[PDB]
This record gives structure tokens, C-alpha cells and sequence, in this order.
């Protein structure tokens, strides 16, 4: 990514702001927000039943 | 003394170590001076960058 710091700017060890941001985009993660009560029925149903899965 | 009598190759080696050993300490302190100096003349100017202040 970008540089949290330009050259010459002082830094400390393990300091608060990391300097640059490495990243790996080949894979990626998607956090799916789920309604608490929802997923209940999910297993609630998936044993309910029925429901199913793959 | 080497090749001469008293040298006792072991003993000369003993000092030569001490040579070897001491000078290492020499290198040690020199850094100590160094660390300090870079901690003394460290101050201050400046952000290796040369620019409008």
C-alpha cells in the first residue's frame, strides 16, 4: 500500500502506526454480517427441519 | 621470544589470545563510544531530508 511515513521521519520500535501496508489479494475474506436471531432458525431449521445443505 | 626458549608456545598463545581477547574488548568499547557519540552528536538536525523548515 502507501507509506505511513516518508523518508527521514523518525520511527520507534513496534510503534503505533505501521509504516507500510503489505497485502495479499489472491484470496480474500468476506465477513458476512448475519442477524443474530436469523442463523438460529438456520440451524433451528437445518435440524428443524429440514432444511438441508450441500 | 617465539622460537626462543621461554616462549612455551602455549604461553605466548596465552597472551596472543589476550591480544586477541583484549582487542575484541577494544572493538567493544569503541562502539560504546560510538553508540554514545551517535547518541550525543545525534542531537539533532535533522530529518536526513534537506528542505524548507
Amino acid at each position: 500500500g502507501k507509506s505511513n511515513v516518508t523518508e527521514g521521519a523518525l520511527v520507534q520500535n513496534g510503534q503505533a502506526t505501521a509504516l507500510a501496508t503489505v497485502q495479499q489479494l489472491d484470496p480474500i475474506y468476506v465477513d458476512v454480517t448475519q442477524s443474530s436471531n436469523d442463523m438460529m432458525r438456520l440451524k433451528q431449521e437445518l435440524a428443524n427441519g429440514t432444511l438441508k445443505q450441500e | 621470544l617465539l622460537g626462543t626458549q621461554y616462549i612455551s608456545k602455549q604461553e605466548y598463545d596465552q597472551a596472543l589470545a589476550d591480544a586477541q581477547q583484549a582487542n575484541a574488548a577494544v572493538t567493544a568499547a569503541k562502539a560504546a563510544v560510538e553508540t554514545a557519540r551517535i547518541n550525543l552528536a545525534y542531537t539533532k538536525v535533522t530529518s536526513p531530508i534537506s528542505g524548507r523548515i
